[PDB]
């Protein structure tokens, strides 16, 4: 096996060397530790055939960290191959030199990189642009010592716009790891030159020629208007990432534009169609598009205000797209499309995804909380869903009703009668507590509130801490409001929560309630059954400081997670 | 023939607009 | 900024891997499969994973998951675009995307992976251009890659000059169970297969509403394309300036432009379906299909999928026209019609059995989806006006194009 | 296609048919089924499950599926409703307090949209005590004439002797087959 | 009526979970169609295929009444298939095992020593809190017999009933008295297990 | 008494299952998956005993497919291994050189052998040849 | 394969 392969690779016939190289490449692909023969394949490296040299370079790159010591027998080959008239061989050598993660090899590779930096061949220049960045990633100080930043800067000032895009990408990569000392920023002339090649760059080169402007900051409206006049055409590109980059650049440049001029309105009207077209992309890009829309929706909500039908989830949509569709609809929920949102949410409650059902219930609750003009419709929909007898649906609706009653309980007394007999056998801790709180707070329209609390007092000592506290609060409220039919219930609750109750917070609450009852029951009406102030809703809008920096990070991992770029990298 | 509609020849430009 | 573009399998075996930066250990792929299994079994599965400080963003292919590891805050959209370009290149080079080619085409796959992206930045993705420097059966790279025109190789010569166009319509309809249509969008797609000599500069001209308004002809039938997405060959500056569509078509079949506009017109097909589902006894399918399209057009291969019960058995079909087949693999009533003249009306009355014992879990209501494909019918009314084929040498081109109308997201919500 | 084999089989008889046997417990259903199959009064404990047998008479395979009348087995009659063509009702005229319950059970079982082709077959069992009513008083009490689209026929069968079983079988055969 | 081996071989040809589901449903539709016709000849093969599909992780609630019908049949292969189906897809919470009490009682007095063994094994493996209440009378009858192949099954059935019904152990005291002199090792082991449980 | 027995393959596919406890199907499906994950995530020197939810889950795989059981915390543990070995020997003797192919295809015979050998979680026959004779007599009946 | 192998090899 190994001995036979070594004998074949140490032969003089190329018909056996090519087969041995193919077998070595397949064994590593098959998951074989072939690093033991690294010095044996090194002899058969300088060959005239191009189909065999690529395999040797790939094996050396994949077998470079494992045997850095045996890697010292390849610098001469790279140096000899970095001068071949064929551009393909030189480009392959340049690409393989930077791929070798060897600290004792990158030092001697500076001369070939310097020679290839000003190469007339555009493929060689493009390869060297990436090689310079690869070398700087390994040794940052070596690149500075070799003086490659000056050469990299002039690459933007040259023809071959693909090479210009590669050099721009390399400069951006170098500056990203840089501490911002000696920034590679340029005046408006450099931006104009880059724009003059932006219409000539390839599909991948456009993203590179667009990310550079993401760091520059304009100072006037004329420069920003001129830049937008060229960034607008990028909205009609077939690459879904080019459209995203153009949208991010337009949003960043809109921080300096003036809304009083007619340019802001044109920019707003010409970008809605781009986001709408992005919504019809591949299912994998759907999550990214939804995250970008959510991150842009909190900044300028006047753009996609009329785009609600395209936010409807499809039957074949993925789960990660279905979850984001509800959030997008909630963020765009308004009184104009309240009925459409209610209709879409009602059909989402007949699905089978339990997580999807919980998300739909949460979105319905959020829509009801955000808009008070459709609160009655939301309450009716919740009552109808509860009447369908769904365990998960009933559990979600209990929390939804508990949340709705806390915000707008002024005219919610006509729903307590239906909720009085609602299959209270549900054991969900998040729903039983909500039902207990609703009964205690709304123990005026229910004439049998004392009788319903008896079924929940059988196992209050082993139900839960939150459930026990909610039951204790509800019993105290009922006793304070109606002390005729709940005189013994209060004493039983005090005895069960303070004598046989070992909960520290629960014991403290029971003792406080007993002390208040034994001190002055009249004052308990103004102490416990008091009018709580308006409840501050949990604002889903991000902080303006993180959103401003989040706008600059568009289409990256920092935008999907809605987290800072420094709180997620390691 | 061909499923989906027979291919038709297209013009060169808007002759009516110069 | 991907770290290592790998190719996985359906059992967790890495068919092929190609690291571009080396910042991520090659053994991190072993945790991708257990992480995916944990995410899928808890409803938190996503195409972009996270193994500690390493994210695994990938899409699912026919048989493999193209996972690409990363560590920094790389552009996930860029990674997805690179994955899509790689999938397209693999489809163009290999007719099938399965495990039979990954273990057999390693000689050219490694070269394609090395040439496509360097250090995490793809540089060349044109399959037609890439087919000139990396072959499985090497000279200097063509000047097209270095030249600005990276989608049309110079020196192409053909005996004839034939350009076949394909105006394929996409009828997407979102009809709610109440009977109203919610999402009714039409996505145009001009897919041409250019076969010309030289490097022609096509000048496409249609009956656009904006073009008609600018010329002053905003009174005839003009397509109101809300979104127009041209290919890389289409010059954005020319289209933005005065709606001038000038671009050099590539050699072969490609997507030039993809129109996308809403439609406020009545549906071409009206599907009136009823469900007389007796409780554990039987069910009826009073499905009526009304063709609202023009009587001059015929929708070839009409296939209205009707989701029947998953546990339905002993089915009977009392229809009017077209074969009705029950497919137990898909669990739906496939209302298959070969030719449906416009204005026609086919009535069907289904009747299937049901077990006495009730099911253990709910099954959901999949939407009824029609598969109509009506050729030679443009619903949006967009008509191609001119195609300026200009060549330096000078030749008389013979442009051709056909209009195909099919169904897109033509689903109908059930009751 | 050719169906000459079907005609050849029909030359000697091809139809077999099926039948059901439901009713309240202690209604003489098991003894009647045993007499129909064997011809003797066999002693059987109350039917916790059911009894399924076949009868070969008049060239028709009379498959009988006995069903008990247990309270926990009352709602289990829907299991035999699938692929069922016949139905026989066995009343218990000796239990006045259970007559209302039997009538209610028959009405609930007659209120199904799946059993429409099954004709009514009322069998008067326990025709040995003087307290048993005639073939019209029971029908009038149950209102068998108020069964729209239901071909009902009351027949008095003596469990101890076996008189009237042949007439009921002939009537069932005439109701099933509509030929000479 | 495809055989179980052919179905297993076809299922082995399934690679993806979604395609395997379609292949399983392809046979499930035919099985449902055959069961809706009240097929009696090839019922054993359909029952085996349904049991394999249910073990494969597919729903088979529709194949419940067909097991009850096959349990009260007369053939031996059909009876074995019905017993296996009752043991596998039948449980106390099914709500469909109530009708099997009559079939078990009918098969409890059968002359065949294997059908009665299958019925006793099914009752032991899937005994409910109510079937034992109506089956305790016949269990004690088989425990006082001299059948060595039946004494071990009777002891196991009594132990299962006592575990399910702790208040019925009083009816087993006069049956296990003077039963420690069995020459066979299985009978002695069953008696020792029953005594330890008591 | 053995709560359940599950013949699962090394790839995770289950070739046999026999539970003596009346549990829900979703609960049974979750329990089987959890057992497969725990057994599949264990080394070759874990003692072949796991206390999963107060149940001594003992695993002793003699081939690529493994075996598992669930005995209550009131009996010996080596007895489960001895019973598993006896069942494996009986299965090998009844069929003849029992392999993986014969188990998926002949699961009906394995179920019948298990029923004639272990009933209710308890054992039915201590010997190894009487059970074989009884199984042969039952199968030859037709 | 690994499946055609005997269980105990006796
Ligand atoms: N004296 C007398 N008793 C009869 C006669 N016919 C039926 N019975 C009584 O009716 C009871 C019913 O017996 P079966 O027919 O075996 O059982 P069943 O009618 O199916 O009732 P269940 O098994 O509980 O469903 C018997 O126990 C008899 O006592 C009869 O002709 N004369
Ligand atoms: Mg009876």
């Amino acid at each position: 096996e190994i001995f036979e392969l070594k004998a074949e690779l140490n032969s003089d016939k190329k018909e056996k060397k090519k087969e041995a190289v193919k077998k070595v490449i397949a064994s590593m692909t098959v998951g074989k530790d072939v690093s033991a023969l690294f010095p044996d394949v090194v002899n058969c490296m300088q060959t005239d055939n191009l189909e065999l040299k690529k395999l040797v370079y790939l094996y050396l790159m994949n077998y470079a960290k494992s045997q850095p010591d045996m890697a010292i027998m390849a610098v001469n080959t790279f140096v000899k191959d970095c001068e071949d008239p064929n551009p393909l061989i030189r480009a392959l050598a340049v690409r393989t030199m930077g791929c070798i993660r060897v600290d004792k090899i990158t030092e001697y590779l500076c001369e070939p990189l310097r020679k290839c930096l000003k190469d007339e061949d555009p493929y060689v220049r493009k390869t060297a642009a990436v090689c310079v960045a690869k070398l700087h990633d390994i040794n940052a100080q070596l690149v500075e010592d070799q003086g490659f930043l000056d050469t990299l800067k002039d690459l933007i000032s040259d023809s071959n716009p693909m090479v210009v895009a590669n050099a721009v990408a390399a400069l951006s990569e170098i500056a990203e790891s840089h501490p911002s000392s000696n920034l590679l920023d340029l005046n408006p002339q450099s931006i104009n030159k880059l724009l003059t090649a932006l219409n000539e760059c390839t599909e991948w080169g456009q993203i590179f020629i667009l990310d550079c402007l993401a760091n520059y900051m304009p100072k006037d409206d004329r420069e920003a208007q001129s830049i937008c006049e060229r960034v607008t055409p990028r909205l009609s590109h077939a690459n879904s990432a080019v459209v995203l980059s153009a949208v991010k650049v337009l949003m960043k440049f809109m921080e300096m534009l003036s809304k009083d001029l007619d340019y802001y309105g044109t920019l707003l009207k010409k970008l809605a169609p781009p986001l709408v077209t992005l919504l019809s992309a591949e299912p994998e890009l759907q999550y990214v598009a939804l995250r970008n829309i959510n991150l842009i929706v909190q900044k300028r909500p006047e753009i996609l205000k009329h785009e609600m039908k395209v936010f409807f989830v499809k039957y074949n949509d993925p789960i990660y797209v279905k979850l984001e569709k509800l959030d997008i609809m909630i963020r765009l929920a308004s009184q104009a499309n309240i009925a459409q949102v209610l209709a879409e949410l009602r059909e989402y409650a007949t699905e089978v995804d339990v997580d999807f059902v919980r998300k739909a219930v949460r979105a319905i609750g959020r829509c009801a909380i955000k808009v008070e003009q459709s609160a009655e419709r939301c309450v009716s929909t919740l009552l109808d869903l509860i009447q369908t007898k769904v365990n998960y649906v009933v559990q979600e609706a209990i929390v939804v009703i508990k949340d709705i009653f806390r915000k707008y309980p002024n005219k919610y007394e006509s729903v307590i009668a239906t909720l009085c007999e609602n299959l209270d056998s549900l054991d969900e801790p998040e729903a039983r507590a909500a039902m207990i709180w609703i009964v205690g707070e709304y123990a005026e329209r229910i004439d049998n509130a004392d009788e319903l609390l008896e079924s929940f007092l059988e196992g209050f000592h082993d139900k839960s801490t939150q459930v026990q506290l909610q039951l204790l609060t509800a019993i105290v409220k009922l006793f304070l409001k109606k002390p005729t039919e709940t005189q013994e219930l209060v004493q039983q609750v005090l005895s069960l929560a303070t004598q046989d109750s070992d909960n520290p917070d629960l014991r403290d609450r029971g003792y406080i309630y007993w002390r208040l009852l034994s001190t002055d029951p009249v004052a308990a009406k103004e102490v416990v059954l008091a009018e709580k102030p308006l409840i501050s809703e949990e604002t889903d809008l991000i902080e303006p400081t993180l959103l401003d920096e989040l706008i600059c990070y568009i289409g990256t991992l920092a935008s999907v997670y809605h987290k800072p770029p420094s709180a997620f990298v390691e | 023939d061909r499923k989906g509609g027979s291919y038709s020849q297209a013009a060169g430009s808007d002759s009516a607009q110069s | 900024s991907a770290s290592a573009v790998y190719v996985l399998d359906l059992k967790g075996k890495v068919l092929i891997c190609r690291n571009y930066r080396g910042d991520v250990d090659m053994s991190e792929v072993e945790h991708f499969m257990p992480i995916l299994m944990e995410k899928e079994e808890e409803g938190m599965l996503s195409p972009i994973l996270a193994h500690g400080g390493v994210r695994f963003m990938w899409i699912k292919h026919n048989n493999l998951y193209l996972v690409a590891t990363s560590k920094k805050n790389a552009c996930v959209s860029l990674v997805f675009s690179f994955l899509y370009k790689v999938v397209q290149v693999f489809s163009e080079y290999f007719k099938e995307l399965e495990e039979e080619s990954i273990r057999d085409n390693f000689v050219i796959i490694y070269e394609l992976l090395d040439e496509l992206m360097d250090f995490g930045y793809p540089q060349t993705t044109d399959s037609k251009i890439l087919q000139e420097y990396i072959t499985q059966e090497a000279p200097r790279p063509p000047a097209t890659v270095t030249n600005a025109v990276s989608w049309r190789s110079e020196g192409i010569k053909y005996r004839k000059n034939e350009v076949f166009l394909d105006v394929i319509e996409a009828v997407n309809l979102l009809v709610s169970a109440n009977g109203n249509v919610l999402r009714s969008e039409i996505v145009g797609s001009i897919k041409m297969r250019v076969f010309l000599s030289g490097m022609p500069e096509l000048r496409l001209g249609l009956n656009d509403k904006v073009l008609f308004d600018n010329t002053g002809r905003g009174k005839s039938k003009s397509v109101e394309l809300e979104d127009v997405k041209f290919h890389q060959c289409v010059r954005l500056s020319r289209f933005e300036n005065d709606r001038t569509i000038s671009f050099i078509p590539p050699d072969g079949e490609f997507e030039l432009m993809s129109y996308r506009l809403n439609t406020h017109v009545k549906p071409l097909i009206w599907i009136e379906s009823v469900i007389e589902k007796h409780s554990h006894s039987r069910i009826e399918y009073m499905v009526k299909a009304k063709s609202q399209f023009k009587r001059r057009s015929t929708a070839n291969n009409v296939e209205i999928h009707i989701p029947v019960p998953n546990d339905a058995d002993s089915p009977k079909f009392k229809t009017t026209v077209g074969s009705v087949k029950w497919v137990p693999e898909n669990s739906e009533i496939v209302w298959s019609v070969k030719s449906f003249p416009g204005g026609k009306e086919y009535l069907m009355r289904a009747h299937f059995g049901l077990p006495s014992v009730e099911a253990e879990d709910k099954e959901g209501k999949p939407p009824i989806s029609v598969k109509f494909e009506i050729p030679y019918f443009t619903t949006s009314g967009i008509q191609v006006r001119y195609l300026k084929i200009i060549e330096k040498s000078g030749y008389q081109a013979l442009p051709w194009v056909r209009y195909i109308t099919q169904n897109g997201d033509y689903q109908l919500r059930t009751q | 296609g050719n169906i000459f084999a079907n005609l050849f089989k029909g030359l000697f008889g091809k139809k077999e048919m099926r039948i059901l046997m439901v009713g309240l417990d202690a209604a003489g259903k098991t003894t009647i089924l045993y007499k129909l199959k064997l011809g003797e009064i066999v002693t059987t404990i109350p039917t916790i499950g059911f009894n399924v047998e076949t009868v070969e008479y008049k060239n028709i395979s009379f498959t009988v599926w006995d069903v008990g009348g247990q309270d926990k087995i009352r709602p289990l009659w829907r299991h035999y409703f699938q692929n069922t063509q016949g139905l026989i009702f066995v009343v218990d005229s000796n239990d006045r307090e259970r007559v209302n319950e039997a009538r209610e059970e028959l009405m609930r079982m007659l209120a199904e949209d799946e059993l429409r082709d099954a004709v009514l077959l009322v069998f008067a069992n326990k025709q040995d005590l003087p307290n048993a009513m005639n073939a019209a008083e029971i029908t009038d009490k149950l209102g068998l004439h108020s069964l729209r689209h239901r071909n009902w026929y009351i027949q008095a069968t003596c469990a101890t002797s076996g008189d009237g079983l042949y007439e009921g079988l002939d009537w069932l055969s005439n109701q099933l087959r509509n030929q000479k | 009526p495809i055989r179980l081996r052919e179905l297993i071989r076809t299922i082995r040809t399934a690679r993806t979970q979604a395609e395997e589901r379609e292949m399983i449903q392809k046979e499930c539709a035919a099985i449902r169609s055959s069961f809706r016709e009240e097929d009696n000849t090839y019922r054993c093969r359909n029952v085996a295929k349904l049991l394999y599909m249910h073990m494969l992780g597919y729903p088979a609630h529709f194949g419940q009444l067909e097991c009850l019908k096959l349990i009260a049949s007369q053939k031996f292969t059909d009876k074995r298939i019905g017993y296996l189906g009752a043991m596998l897809l039948l449980d106390e919470r099914q709500d469909v095992h109530l009708l099997m009490t009559n079939c078990i009682k009918n098969d409890l007095n059968h002359s065949t020593q294997f059908v009665q063994g299958l019925a006793l094994c099914t009752l032991g493996c899937m005994g409910s809190s109510e079937m034992c209440r109506d089956l305790a009378g016949e269990v004690e009858k088989l425990l006082k017999t001299s059948n060595s192949y039946l004494r071990k099954k009777a002891a196991l059935c009594a132990v299962h009933v006592i575990r399910k019904v702790p208040e019925l152990m009083e009816m087993f005291l006069p049956a296990t008295k003077n039963l420690l002199n069995e020459k066979n090792h299985g009978v002695l082991h069953t008696s020792v297990v029953l005594l330890t449980e008591m | 008494m053995i709560h359940f027995i599950l013949l699962f393959s090394r790839q995770g596919k289950l070739r046999l299952q026999k539970w003596y406890i009346t549990l829900p199907d979703k609960e049974r499906k979750k329990i089987t998956r959890e057992i497969v994950q725990i057994i599949l995530s264990r080394g070759h020197r874990t003692s072949s005993f796991v206390d999963w939810k107060e149940l001594k889950l003992v695993y002793k795989r003699y081939a690529s497919l493994y075996f598992c059981c669930a005995i209550e915390n009131q009996d010996n543990e080596l007895l489960t291994l001895e019973i598993v070995h006896r069942y494996v020997e009986l299965l090998d003797k009844y069929f003849g050189n029992v392999c993986e192919l014969d188990i998926i295809f002949n699961f009906e015979k394995a179920y019948f052998i298990l029923d004639e050998f272990i009933i209710g979680g308890e054992i039915q026959e201590t010997s190894k040849k009487i059970a074989v004779k009884a199984i042969e007599d039952s199968d030859m009946l037709q | 394969k690994g499946e055609n192998t005997s269980l105990l090899h006796p």
